[PDB]
């Protein structure tokens, strides 16, 4: 199981505590968020070095 | 810092698979690191010194001999230089050198471009032979000017590269090494060497993921390279390197690929296991020989500084790897996957934590790490919000400098 | 027009309601007593009308308009830095300098 | 009056402060706009004599009269603020400044080219101190960093005092010094630097997170700090570092045992830890949750999932802070677009 998580085969994770195998369902339909936040941060700081420079 | 008291050290194969000035910094380095066994070290340095016409490094060589030798006569309660060594290493060093410069001023009245160029080399051959790194350059330096054909500028290239190796100008190998790769279009292996010459000078220069590239890209069919660096080292080099910054799969490609790094890991079977056990997630083993070979090449001449943070990546990285197929794993059974204490692991892992890329937390109480899986979106509206509030905190702050530019309000 | 089609579909719908109401009104008072099938349904379908839902329904509903409030919070964060841009770019020529 | 108040001739204050209270209560300052330079030389002087007698605690009802009769807008900033804000500082009456100092005021008046730079930095640096003492930091720290990039030729102590406050409030806040902006300011910058060495060597070891060198620090420059007229600042700074070390733990520790918390933060004992972490869960910094019976202190992230109305409302308020900010710049984009200048570069 380590294996095939680490070969990105497995879209999961293993709980040794329990010996459970918690397997990420994917129905979330994110990854765009991500690229979201990423866009805003990034171009909002943009914006601030850019004021702060020409002012 | 490094100059530690560890045994089992093989002298006399390290001290013959390579030859030349790297033979004999090598031997010093040995020497002048690991006590214990720096007789043995300086008196075989000492033996090969006096070959080859060393005038100032065999004074520095003889005197810490002479040291070492009075110290053994000390504890279980110093050699002669034969001066006579001088009288005839100055006069046959002399002779032959005012004989070879006696035929290059020749050529210079000949005025022929390849025999300026080959006799120069061969000057600054017998400068460093002669122990002259300097006045080795300045020959090779003016030899550069009377290039004639590629395979002439490749020759110029690796006189450079060695003398800057000694000289630890890095920066010229590094130019002579692109100068020798991009410009002859990109059996005889002639880019294997030059590779292998990046590679040891990036390393060399607190460089890690190129000289690991650099590294694996060497072909085993160089196989005697022994004036800048031996294939054992070279293979340890490469193994140790890759393992820091390649990732797992990175590590497979990269290795399985080269086809020549795999005859690499056959010469050092132990770094071999080292990247196997990593990639099959047996940590425990890969470690405690890590440790092993540590000791090792604690007193290698271009590793000793850098191999510490180089094996303390691979822990970090060890651990990264380690846990994150888990999304919560115990502390117990990640402080039995190796010889560190429950504490000890705790604060390392507290320190990943820390500094990040593990993105996991501790549960102290029970002692079992768990795995954060933050959704994106909350941290999203939070940075977001606080995004917002710094904006507006900025708009206030140009608001009010705007005012007070408007209004010529400033400190006469 | 955004809203007026919103406004022309719940007249289309208070149209169809208010038929509904006087067929019923004329039942109470003539009409057939009991037209079966139509009444029945239609007590039905206003038992949809409070359509009701739950906490996950109103959990999804609020999330959807806090993204959607955070989307209209960032375009007129961009708004409002472009109008702070050309005024700053007004303010290096009336005063300053270089 | 002002011609009296200029003369010291000056008679019985307790007649004479009747005389100032009844004409303003019968004010019609209707043209007292055009001599601003007559009435801010009067608060001025009505000011200085306030300290010289030490009796601040009447002259803020008194100034903040003068305040609303002579300015036009609540966005604007007058040379009476600086003097409004000393009087609140001295007296230690920090309740009428604050409804009048979460005003955001960007107008100078120019008090017909009276109004001094010293007036604008002194109500700044006197503003902040007042927030520090409510413990509002944020707006400290705000106050602090536009009195630091007030652009000026030379060099004063009510400049080099308030850098020296703006350290001690990022501390406190951020854990670190706030990097000044690239808008900048004048040699004010050039010269402070050299001249708080040792609150930027407070930020140094600050930075080190030892609270036991920390603490060896500052008994070490005791004295330097004693310079301030508050020593309680550098408590405060120790406080936070403290702080900051608790909430460091909750980003890596999900469950921590009072005795280990006590020992990683340096603390003497469990109790001390189990009251650091109720205080700052009061304070509302802290998410977790002790559990005394196994002597173990649960951590915990945050609890918002930002599905309430109450996100909701906070971003809408923040859309009208926004609307209202992109108006102002609006308005003086148009005021800038009737100068003359503008106007002949375009024709």
């Amino acid at each position: 199981l380590v294996q095939c998580i680490l070969d990105n085969t497995i879209h999961g994770r293993i709980d040794q505590v329990n010996q459970l195998l918690e397997l990420d369902h994917q129905k979330r339909g994110g990854a765009r968020y991500t690229a979201l936040d990423k866009w805003t941060n990034q171009l909002n700081s943009l914006n601030q070095a850019v004021v702060s420079k020409l002012a | 810092n490094y100059v530690v008291e560890n045994p089992s050290l093989d002298l006399e194969q390290y001290a013959a698979s390579y030859s030349g000035l790297m033979r004999i910094e090598r031997l010093q380095f040995i020497a002048d690191h690991c006590p214990t066994l720096r007789v043995e070290a300086l008196k075989m340095a000492l033996s090969f010194v006096q070959r080859t016409f060393n005038v100032d490094m065999y004074e520095e060589i003889h005197r810490k001999l002479s040291e070492a030798t009075r110290e053994l006569q000390n504890a279980p309660d110093p050699p002669a230089l034969d001066t006579a060594w001088v009288e005839a290493t100055r006069k046959k060093a002399l002779l032959k050198l005012e004989k070879l410069d006696t035929d290059l001023k020749n050529y210079k009245g000949n005025s022929i471009k390849e025999s300026i160029r080959r006799g120069h080399d061969d000057l600054g051959d017998h400068y460093l032979d002669c122990g002259d790194l300097s006045n080795a350059l300045k020959c090779y330096s003016r030899a550069r000017d009377y290039c004639t054909s590629a395979k002439h500028v490749i020759n110029m290239c690796l006189n450079v590269i060695k003398v800057s190796v000694y000289l630890q100008n890095w920066s010229h190998v590094l130019s002579y090494v692109s100068k020798a790769e991009s410009t002859p279009e990109i059996t005889q292996a002639i880019l294997t060497k030059l590779k292998c010459a990046a590679g040891l000078a990036e390393l060399a220069a607190r460089k890690y993921k190129q000289a690991a590239k650099c590294l694996l890209l060497a072909s085993f069919d160089h196989c005697d390279f022994p004036e800048l660096l031996s294939p054992s080292n070279v293979a340890i080099y490469g193994g140790l390197c890759a393992l820091a910054t390649f990732d797992r799969q990175e590590l497979q490609r990269n290795v399985i690929s080269s086809s020549s790094f795999k005859l690499f890991l056959e010469l050092e079977p132990q770094v071999r296991d080292i990247i196997f056990k990593f990639y099959e997630s047996k940590y425990a083993s890969c470690l405690k020989m890590l440790d092993e070979m540590k000791d090792n090449l604690l007193l290698d001449m271009y590793l000793a500084p850098h191999v510490r943070t180089l094996y303390t990546q691979i822990r970090n990285r060890a651990l990264i790897q380690y846990f994150s197929p888990y999304v919560s794993a115990d502390m117990h059974r990640m402080a039995a996957a190796f010889n560190t204490t429950v504490a000890a692991l705790e604060d390392e892992l507290t320190q990943l934590i820390l500094e990040g890329l593990i993105s996991a937390r501790v549960d102290s109480h029970s002692k079992i790490l768990y795995a954060r899986d933050v959704d994106q979106r909350s941290t999203t509206f939070e940075k977001s919000l606080l995004m917002g509030k710094e904006f507006q905190r900025r708009a206030k702050a140009m608001m009010l400098r705007a005012a007070v530019l408007r209004n010529q309000i400033h400190v006469k | 027009e955004h809203l007026i089609a919103q406004h022309s579909a719940i007249k289309m719908l208070h149209s169809r309601v208010k038929l509904i109401l006087e067929y019923v009104k004329a039942s109470e008072a003539g009409e057939v007593p009991f037209n079966h099938e139509i009444l029945r349904e239609a007590y039905a379908l206003c038992h949809c009308l409070p359509v009701l839902s739950t906490d996950k329904f109103k959990t999804d509903f609020y999330d959807q308009c806090n993204d959607v409030g955070l989307m209209a919070y960032l375009g007129t964060i961009t708004k409002t830095c472009n109008t702070m841009n050309q005024f700053v770019n007004k303010f290096n020529v009336l005063y300053d300098r270089q | 009056l002002f011609v009296k108040f200029s003369m010291p001739s000056v008679p019985d204050f307790e007649t004479l402060f009747s005389q100032v209270q009844l004409f303003i209560s019968t004010c019609n300052g209707e043209h007292i706009r055009y001599a601003t330079d007559t009435f801010a030389g009067l608060c001025h002087q009505l000011t200085n004599a306030l300290v010289e007698r030490k009796q601040p605690l009447r002259g803020i009802g008194i100034l903040k009269q003068a305040i609303d009769k002579m300015q036009m807008n609540t966005n604007q900033l007058t040379s009476i603020h600086a003097d409004l804000c000393q009087l609140c500082l001295l007296a230690k009456c920090f309740k009428p400044a604050l409804p009048y100092l979460d005003v955001d005021m960007m107008d100078i008046c120019k008090e017909n080219g009276a109004y001094d730079a010293k007036h604008f930095l002194c109500y700044y640096y006197y503003g902040g101190m007042i927030y520090t003492g409510l413990k509002n930091f944020e707006r400290a720290l705000y106050f602090y960093e536009q009195a630091i990039t007030t652009p000026a030729m030379a060099v004063s102590h009510i400049m080099l005092e308030s850098y020296k406050k703006y350290i001690l409030v990022s501390l406190i806040l951020l854990g670190k010094v706030q990097q000044l902006p690239k808008y900048t300011s004048q040699i004010v910058g050039r010269f402070i630097k050299p001249l708080s060495n040792a609150y930027h060597e407070l930020a140094q070891v600050y930075s080190t997170n030892n609270p036991s060198e920390l603490r060896n620090l500052v008994n070490k420059h005791s004295e330097t700090f004693t310079r301030d007229n508050n020593m309680g600042l550098v408590k405060q700074c120790l406080s936070s570092l403290y702080k900051k070390n608790i909430q460091r733990l909750t980003k890596t520790f999900l469950t921590l045992s009072l005795q280990d918390m006590a020992s990683r933060v340096q603390l003497s004992g469990p109790q001390e830890a189990e009251k650091y972490v109720l205080h700052m869960i009061e304070d509302g910094e802290i998410f977790a949750s002790i559990n005394q019976k196994d002597g173990m202190v649960s951590f915990h992230d945050n609890p918002e999932k930002y599905n309430n109305p109450a996100m909701l409302h906070n971003i809408d308020q923040e859309m009208l802070k926004c609307i209202e900010l992109d108006e102002r710049l609006k308005a003086m984009d148009q005021e800038i677009t009737v100068n003359p200048q503008f106007v002949q570069k375009s024709m």
